[PDB]
Parts: structure tokens; C-alpha cells; sequence
């Protein structure tokens, strides 16, 4: 996308502040508890039945932090999300069948996850930056999707 | 909230849909699998090429569900009491999509039924295909 | 935008048929009549009260044919709808004050309009086609707001 | 619908907010703002600038009828008449922006009830601002 260098080093500075594999769990978990419908992709993976049982399952934790791994690696190269993520994208419309909607989903919670966890340094300005990096994120996620 | 006339106009064009109603709601999934492509993610299993029987068979399930809510519009909830289960705890479609069959529903309806397709009554549908939307996806949370 | 030859070939076509100011006149009026909100930028307009009124008013039809001729400008540069919306961006923004959400709703207004118009002929790939030109002008429309 | 158990978690949630509803309701308008450009085409009359006394009055605004909803969280329609007379036939917010702002709130929340914004509450409020805007928008048409 196109960021701003205050808003790029504004990103980049908050980020090496995340625990990547727990901020992960929070916000893949926080995801399936809010909307529920999200659950459809995940059956295999055990007890979803209350937000306390969705928290603390251990798949659940996993993925989440595969998930945030992969965003991760793709704030290292905000000059071409489309490229970074365009092996995942297909993958996520061939064979996992996603409907990119859910990638708008986990951007809001993320966002929220980080404004929880981050409380009055994440300004404003701050989730401005991070609204278009995550809405970036899930337009290159869904490029490859026919 | 459908108002009376609302409801006289949605009762009066679904009345002429009549017996086409299960190739329109053929139709319209196919106009939305080629307008929407994302939408076609909930259906993996089905053969989605052109004059498919699943997708006929599909589409005259979603057209007799329409053709019950017409019939029971003071009584949507209850009506489609059993599909708002269905698509809550099931089969689970993000609301965004819903959104998307009934715009290509009312395309359908636009290109068959030509002198029918007022500016009021193309309102009224836009209601009651929201209303619809609204009822099915009212058990979600 | 991006559309393959033949996705090109069935807007142009179906776009010769159109009378411009007829088609113009009652995607405005009917955007105005199913979503009354969007009355919010003409009440400059006169008698808005009832569909008959809209239908008939005759700024109506006028404003219709402004923006529906912009639009056909538009469809000679399908490559470029960036570059030759950028200063009605701008106005729309800075100016106008319209939120870009209206020209989705006007696309597909017009996409209903066309269908009511054309009958068969507007079939399921040619509706692909244009619901990808209508977004890509209410996109490029919204490319220069702040 | 709101659960019991929706209702006592927002009801416990805003009352920890109290006092300070009006300060979160103008930092919500301010996220919203810098977050969502395209909603500041409702306000080309207001100085938009950090601090600005009327996005803080109009923030105190928010917040209070968002104070009465919670009151009055079994009788919203009600509750909110007036507000969504306004909003319909006056203000004519696309109704795609109350979704902004309910996100911006979700987020002002987060940043300021570290304690209270569990994953059940973040829930449940989400909810909860879905359905004032629902029924902000009830008569839209
Ligand atoms: C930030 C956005 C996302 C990114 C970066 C992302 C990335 C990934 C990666 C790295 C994998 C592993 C691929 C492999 O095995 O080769 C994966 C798998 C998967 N993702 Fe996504 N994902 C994202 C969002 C989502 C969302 C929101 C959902 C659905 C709610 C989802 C559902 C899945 C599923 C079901 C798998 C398969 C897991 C498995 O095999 O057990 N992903 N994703
Ligand atoms: C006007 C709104 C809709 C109506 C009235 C409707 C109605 C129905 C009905 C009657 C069924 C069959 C239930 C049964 O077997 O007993 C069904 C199934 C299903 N619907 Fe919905 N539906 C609507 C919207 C959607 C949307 C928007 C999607 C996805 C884009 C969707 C995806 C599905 C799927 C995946 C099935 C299962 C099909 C199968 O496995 O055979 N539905 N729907
Ligand atoms: C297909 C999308 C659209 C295009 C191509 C378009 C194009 C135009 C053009 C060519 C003008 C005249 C500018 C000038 O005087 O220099 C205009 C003005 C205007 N448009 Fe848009 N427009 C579009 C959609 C909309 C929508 C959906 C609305 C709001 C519902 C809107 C509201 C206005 C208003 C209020 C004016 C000012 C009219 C006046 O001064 O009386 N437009 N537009
Ligand atoms: C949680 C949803 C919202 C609530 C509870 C709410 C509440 C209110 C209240 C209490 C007023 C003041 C009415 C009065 O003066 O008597 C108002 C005015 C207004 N609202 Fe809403 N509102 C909401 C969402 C929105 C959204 C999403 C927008 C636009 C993005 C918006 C735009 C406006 C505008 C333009 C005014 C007029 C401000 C002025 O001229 O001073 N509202 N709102």
C-alpha cells in the first residue's frame, strides 16, 4: 500500500513491541468468540462450545500464531503485499475455500486486539496506520480468488 | 419494516413469478457466481458449470423459500424459522454474501418481468429480499 | 479495471444501444426512490415526495444525464478510470461532500436498470462484466477522498 | 438479540466507562475520522481538528444516548425514537457508517478498560452497538 513514513515507521516501531504467537491466539480466538460463523473452517479442532474452551484451546493458539506469522513477514514488504501474498491467496480460494470477508474479520479484531493490549499508545494516528495495512493485507489475501 | 403496500407489491410481483420461480432462483446463483466470485467459497462441492441440476435444484430450494415468506410475510421469523437455524449453526455463510443473491435476485427479476419491475415495486422487493436476509441471519449470535 | 476482450467487447456492445439520457434519468430517479436517503444532496430539486415525483422531476432527469454521460466518457477509458476521474474525485470530495458509498449504490441501480431495460440480452456474463466496470468507476471516484 | 448475559455484560462494561463516556465518545469520533476519511463527508460544517469543541460536544452527544440505550436496553425502539427520526429523514447517514463507528467505539473501549474487555464482553458489545444501529436506521424507508 502506500503509507506515510511517519505512519510506516509508527507501524514498524509498535510491532517489535508484539509477541507474535501470543497476540495471535488472542486475536484468532477473539474472532471465532465474536463471530461465531468463523468457526465453520475450524471443526477439526476440537472444543468451541464457550469463549473460555475457544481461548484456551491449544489448535487454536497454534494457528493463530501461523496466521500473525505470516502477516508478520508481509510488514517487511508494505511496498508489495499482492507478491508476498499471492502463493497464499491461491491456497486460501483453491483448497481451503475462505471467503476473503473473514480476512476483513480478523484485520478489525486484530485491530482491536492491539488497542487492548497496547491501551493510550495506540493513538488515533496509530490505528489509522494500522486500519490501511490491514485492510492491505486482506486485499492481497483475496487478488487471487475466481 | 414492510408496510402494507409494501407487502401488496411484493405479494403482486411474486404472483406473476409464479411458475419460473425455481428457474429464477437458477438464475440468480448463477448471475452471482460470475458477479461474485467469493460466493462461490461456500459451494466446493457442487458442479457450478452452467445448466448444472445441482444448481437447479438449489435455486428452486431458494425460490420456495422465498415463495413461503411471501405467503407468511406478516410471520417471517417463524416461517423461516427452520433455514435461520440451518444457515446459523450449519452452513454458516457470512452475512456480507447475503447481500449479493439478492441484488442478483432482483436482477432476475428485472429482466423477466418488465412492466412489473416499477420503481416502487423495485423498492419494495429491495425491502423484503432485506428483510429476508435480516430474518436468516438473525441466530448467528 | 481489468477485463478480458470479450468481457470488453459485451460492455461496448450493449452500451451502443443505450440511450444516455433515457437510462440516465431513471437509474438517478430510481437510486432516489429505493434508497431515500441518497435525497440528501437534492433538495434543491423540488417535489421528491413520492416515486411518481421523483420519476418525473425534471432536475432529475437532468442531473441523470450529466452523470450517466460522464460515465460513458468513462467506458472509452477503461484503462485509465483513475486518471480520468481524478478531478471529479476531487470535486465529489472536497466540494460535493458525497460519500463514495452512493456510487456503488448507483451501480447498481444502473445494472438493475440495464437488465429491466435489455431484458435476456443482458445475461449472466454480461452482468459480470459490468458489475466490474460499475465498481471500477465508484472506486476511481473514491480514489482522491481525505 | 440480546441475551440476559449480553445485557449484563454491557451494563457492567458501561458503567466502568461512567464519568468518562463523554471523553471516550469524542475519541471514538476522532478514530473514526482519521481511520475512515470518507466519514467526514457528514461533517463539512464542524472543525475536525484534534480537540475541537464540537467533536467533543458532539462525542457527549453519542455517548449519552448510547447511556440511555443501556438504560433502556429492553426497550430500545423506544428509547431511541427521536434519534432515529432524525437520522432517517434529516442527517441521512448511509447506513454502512454506523458500522465505522461502532468499530471505533469497540476500539476506544479496548484502550481504555483493560480489565473489562474480555473476549465475552467484546462480544456482547459488538452486539450491542449492532443493534442501536439497527434500530438508527430502523426507518430509513
Ligand atoms: C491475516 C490473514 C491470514 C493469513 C496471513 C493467513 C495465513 C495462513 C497460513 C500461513 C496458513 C498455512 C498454509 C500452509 O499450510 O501451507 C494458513 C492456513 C489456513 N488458514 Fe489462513 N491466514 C489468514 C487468515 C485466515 C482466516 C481469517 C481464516 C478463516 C477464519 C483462515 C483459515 C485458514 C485455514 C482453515 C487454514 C488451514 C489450516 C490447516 O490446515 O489446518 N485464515 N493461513
Ligand atoms: C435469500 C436468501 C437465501 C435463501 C432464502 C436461502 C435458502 C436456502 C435453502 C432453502 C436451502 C436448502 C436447505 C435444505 O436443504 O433443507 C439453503 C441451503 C444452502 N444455502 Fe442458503 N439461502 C439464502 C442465501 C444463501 C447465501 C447468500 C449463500 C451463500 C453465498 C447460501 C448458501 C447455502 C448453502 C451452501 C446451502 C447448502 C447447499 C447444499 O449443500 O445442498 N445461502 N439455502
Ligand atoms: C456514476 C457516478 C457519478 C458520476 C460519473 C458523476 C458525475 C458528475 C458530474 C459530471 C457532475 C457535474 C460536475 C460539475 O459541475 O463540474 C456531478 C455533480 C454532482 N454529483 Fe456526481 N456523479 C456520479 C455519482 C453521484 C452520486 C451517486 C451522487 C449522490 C447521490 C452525486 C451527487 C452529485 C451532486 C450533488 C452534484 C452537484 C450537482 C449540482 O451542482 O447541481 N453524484 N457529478
Ligand atoms: C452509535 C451510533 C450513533 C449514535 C448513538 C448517534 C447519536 C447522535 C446524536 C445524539 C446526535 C445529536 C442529535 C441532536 O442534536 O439532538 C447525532 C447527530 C448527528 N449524527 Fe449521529 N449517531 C450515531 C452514528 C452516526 C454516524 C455513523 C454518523 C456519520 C458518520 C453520524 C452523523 C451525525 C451528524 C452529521 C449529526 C449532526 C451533528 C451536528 O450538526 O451537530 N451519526 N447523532
Amino acid at each position: 500500500m502506500h503509507l506515510t513514513p511517519e505512519e510506516k515507521s509508527a507501524v514498524t516501531a509498535l510491532w517489535g513491541k508484539v509477541n507474535v504467537d501470543e497476540v495471535g491466539g488472542e486475536a484468532l480466538g477473539r474472532l471465532l468468540v465474536v463471530y461465531p460463523w468463523t468457526q465453520r473452517f475450524f471443526e477439526s479442532f476440537g472444543d468451541l462450545s464457550t469463549p473460555d474452551a475457544v481461548m484456551g484451546n491449544p489448535k487454536v493458539k497454534a494457528h493463530g500464531k501461523k496466521v500473525l506469522g505470516a502477516f508478520s513477514d508481509g510488514l517487511a514488504h508494505l511496498d508489495n503485499l499482492k507478491g508476498t501474498f499471492a502463493t497464499l491467496s491461491e491456497l486460501h480460494c483453491d483448497k481451503l475455500h475462505v471467503d476473503p470477508e473473514n480476512f476483513r474479520l480478523l484485520g478489525n479484531v486484530l485491530v482491536c486486539v492491539l488497542a487492548h493490549h497496547f491501551g493510550k499508545e495506540f493513538t488515533p494516528p496509530v490505528q489509522a496506520a494500522y486500519q490501511k495495512v490491514v485492510a492491505g493485507v486482506a486485499n492481497a489475501l483475496a487478488h487471487k480468488y475466481h | 419494516m414492510l408496510s402494507p403496500a409494501d407487502k401488496t407489491n411484493v405479494k403482486a410481483a411474486w404472483g406473476k413469478v409464479g411458475a419460473h420461480a425455481g428457474e429464477y432462483g437458477a438464475e440468480a446463483l448463477e448471475r452471482m457466481f460470475l458477479s461474485f466470485p467469493w460466493t462461490k467459497t461456500y459451494f466446493p462441492h457442487f458442479d457450478l458449470s452452467h445448466g448444472s441440476a445441482q444448481v437447479k435444484g438449489h435455486g428452486k430450494k431458494v425460490a420456495d423459500a422465498l415463495t413461503n415468506a411471501v405467503a407468511h410475510v406478516d410471520d417471517m421469523p417463524n416461517a423461516l424459522s427452520a433455514l435461520s437455524d440451518l444457515h446459523a449453526h450449519k452452513l454458516r455463510v457470512d452475512p456480507v454474501n447475503f447481500k449479493l443473491l439478492s441484488h442478483c435476485l432482483l436482477v432476475t427479476l428485472a429482466a423477466h418481468l418488465p412492466a412489473e419491475f416499477t420503481p416502487a415495486v423495485h423498492a419494495s422487493l429491495d425491502k423484503f429480499l432485506a428483510s429476508v436476509s435480516t430474518v436468516l441471519t438473525s441466530k448467528y449470535r
